[PDB]
RNA sequence: ACCGAUAGUGAACAGUACCGUGAGGGAAAGGUGAAAAGCACCCCGGAAGGGGAGUGAAAUAGAACCUGAAACCGUGUGCUUACAAGUAGUCAGAGCCCGUUAAUGGGUGAUGGCGUGCCUUUUGUAGAAUGAACCGGCGAGUUACGAUUUGAUGCAAGGUU
RNA sequence: GUCCUUUGGACAAUGGUAGGAGAGCGUUCUAAGGGCGUUGAAGCAUGAUCGUAAGGACAUGUGGAGCGCUUAGAAGUGAG
């Protein structure tokens, strides 16, 4: 019913029809993107992955390549007269889960 | 990805009973403020008060060790000129020993506007009679 | 002797809460007439 | 060469520098002389030898 | 030629005051001002990015301890005994699973338990 | 319907005119004009003044009735200051404001 | 490849108002509209001022007349506030109200964590060391002639007036 | 930056006051080329937009005659 997926450098719970949002993956929209490493399957019967669950696959349907809300980042040191301004986005992908397998 | 539970809002706080008879004040103390606290529960934000109500009754078995009972002066002042006055850890015991658990249960808890609202969720008794019997009071014994 | 600081819109606001004028009374004119200084001698369109 | 197109053999105008001008220029507050003394001053230095 | 101090002042000025909305009084109309709180709030931010995550992982790490305490055991003993059956489920998802399912979390307890 | 009607450079200072104008905000007319007579201030007989304009205002140019009529707003402005001065001991002087106000109420009918 | 009303003459309307016994010093102050068609008349008012009506492309263009920022003063309203200790923000976060350059949307914020303004001068300043009431305008490495050293370009035993 | 140089796979690097070096953003004016504007220019006000920064757009309301862009040039060229 949930799974336990590693992605990027984090960790993610998922289910069957859910929307997530990880670090960019090379792919392009509309494709369908499939997750090795699964960790955890928490159905009827559970699996426990200490190192992987060996099998264990999550689909998923690609949309919606972007990129994220911008942050000032800024600095600044009293009376001394130094000061630092720059501007971030950080990108990432948008999924919808449709299979956990195991 | 924020999966991740915060929203405590909506909780269910629960009634306990531990009792005061042969304990040490701040062992007793200390288990009966992370009670009080919330920090027993999988479900824990510090934001929003979680944590449940503690009943304390025999209050009157404490039990000190050492020279506690003529050391551990209480002080206070009146913020009036020479004003500071006293009062030893025995006496407070023998007369008004509620205020002695309370007050050290309430010295382990934050200062806060919070927390000085989970403080009032504590109701101590000397001896081994209490009127809470509609709540349901369930017994906690000190898992030390 | 002087202000050490000036003082701001909020606090000047909150000093001046309580510089009012009091409602005149507002009793019917008991003889003849309408809303008034209460217990008046009341005469503005009244016989008190 | 077209008069509305034309650029100059590369490498061969520079911009001027404009001192007091700001911190992050580089030569603001002070304007490239340090702090005190007789060459912080308007006028000041002293005679070459 | 001459120029005038024309109008890109009010334009740099703007945007702070701008920036400055939602602050008490003084703080959100007047530029002197409102220009040092936008500044001091700028550097608050970047020090506050590096707190939460710190933050986070102190709480995901209470209530770990509140979950695992239930099942008669400490959270050092605990993590110490997942190393050593080898899972590699996370601070974060502990604890996302011993709030949602009790009974995939106690079957994680037992494995990390007797690979002591 | 709404009627106004507006005072323009009244040598009075706006802080003391408001002062009456709380008084009278959100009553009905009769109400208003009766309050009006009995608190004795300096703004009230050009307060008054002003109110009674606005409620011919509302029977002439719109031609409605006048029992049927309640202040919806009363508010002062700011007008222009004159400048003087004092002397004062050390042969030096200070300033005087001269202070004036714009008056405006507003009598409604509660409908359209 | 001079200024556009704090500029350019002190002076766009003045060696005047004003100040000084005198020699003398010395300002602030431009703008209705294409055309006065610059609001007949009724209503409130002692008047000022306003409300209609009218003229006009337009009277929030009515002489305090082009546009009309900010400080500062008000009227109304969505959310919030009378057990609370504070450089007033930031990060987290319920509850209520909304609906945009529709997008990982906007307003407000019970409650928790962290947190002593800026500039200058100093070995070292939250500093009880200096400066600033607030807002607007103005306010500080320039030019001429020489010298040295880099870059560019032409010609070269010559190169240049 | 580095160097195999597939400029990408890496080997890296990237706190900072006096101060040295580099690359840019905006303002006023001129030349040339192309534009816009009473079917509404500049200015002013608001917005939940874009750019690594200085900054640039677009929509709407107000305003009622002027003003951008591209390449080059010249300065009374930026205030807390």
């Amino acid at each position: 019913m949930f799974a336990i997926i590693e992605t990027g450098g984090k960790q993610i719970k998922v289910e069957e029809g859910q929307e997530i949002f990880v670090e960019k993956l090379d792919v392009n929209e509309g494709d369908t993107f499939t997750f090795d490493k699964v960790l955890f399957v928490g159905g009827d019967s559970v699996k426990v992955g200490a190192p992987t669950v060996e099998g264990a696959t999550v689909t998923a349907t690609v949309n919606k390549q972007g990129r994220g809300k911008k942050i000032t980042v800024f600095t600044y040191k009293r009376r001394k007269n130094s000061k630092r301004k720059k501007g971030h986005r950080q990108p990432y992908t948008k999924l919808t889960i449709d299979k956990i397998n195991a | 990805m924020q999966t991740f539970m915060a929203n405590e809002s909506n909780i269910e706080r629960k009634w306990y009973v531990i009792d005061a008879e042969g304990q040490t004040l701040g062992r007793l103390s200390s288990e009966v403020a992370s009670i009080l606290r919330g920090k027993n529960k999988v479900t824990y934000t510090p934001h929003v008060d979680t944590g449940d109500y503690v009943i304390v009754i025999n209050a009157s078995k404490i039990e000190f060790t050492g020279n506690k009972e003529t050391d551990k002066v209480y002080y206070r002042h009146s913020n009036h000129p020479g004003g500071i006055k006293s009062i030893t850890a025995g006496e407070l015991r023998r007369t008004n020993p509620e205020r002695l658990i309370e007050n050290s249960i309430k010295g382990m808890l934050p200062s806060t506007r919070l927390g000085e609202k989970q403080g009032k969720k504590l109701f101590v008794y000397g001896g081994a009679e209490h009127p809470h019997a509609a709540q349901q009071p369930e017994n906690y014994e000190l898992r030390g | 002797a002087v202000p050490k600081r000036r003082t701001s819109k909020t606090r000047k606001n909150k000093r001046r809460t309580h510089f009012k004028i009091s409602v005149p009374g507002m009793t019917e004119c008991p003889n003849c007439g309408e809303y008034k200084l209460s217990h008046r001698v009341c005469k503005n369109c009244g016989s008190y | 060469m077209k008069l509305h197109e034309l650029k100059p053999a590369e490498g061969s105008r520079k911009e001027r520098n404009r001192v007091g001008r700001g911190v992050a220029t580089g030569n603001g507050k002070t304007s490239g002389r340090g702090h005190k003394g007789q060459k912080a001053r308007s006028g000041g230095g002293v005679r070459p030898g | 030629p001459r120029v005038k101090g024309g109008t890109v002042t009010r334009a740099r000025r703007k945007k702070t005051i701008k920036l400055a909305k939602g602050y008490f009084g003084s703080k959100h109309t007047l530029y002197k001002v409102a220009k040092q709180q936008v500044m001091k709030s700028g550097q608050y931010a970047f020090r506050d990015r590096r707190q939460r995550k710190r933050d986070f992982r102190k709480l995901w790490i209470t209530r770990i301890n509140a979950a695992a305490r239930q099942h008669e055991m400490s959270y050092s003993r605990l993590m110490n005994g997942l190393k050593k059956a080898g899972i590699d489920i996370n601070r974060k998802m502990l604890s996302e699973i011993a709030i949602s399912d009790e009974k995939a979390f106690a079957q994680l307890v037992t494995k990390a338990k007797d690979a002591l | 319907m709404e009627a106004k009607a507006v005072a323009r450079t009244i040598r009075i200072a706006p802080r003391k005119v408001r002062l009456v104008l709380d008084l009278i905000r959100g009553k009905n007319a009769a109400e208003a004009i009766a309050i009006l007579k009995l608190t004795n201030k300096a703004s009230s007989p050009v307060i008054e003044k002003v109110l009674m304009s606005a409620l011919a205002n509302a029977e002439h140019n719109y031609d409605m009735n006048t029992d049927e009529l309640v202040v919806k707003e009363a508010y002062a402005n700011e007008g222009p200051t004159l400048k003087r001065f004092r002397p004062r001991a050390q042969g030096r002087a200070s300033a005087i404001n001269k202070r004036t106000s714009h008056i405006t109420i507003v009598v409604s009918d509660g409908k359209e």
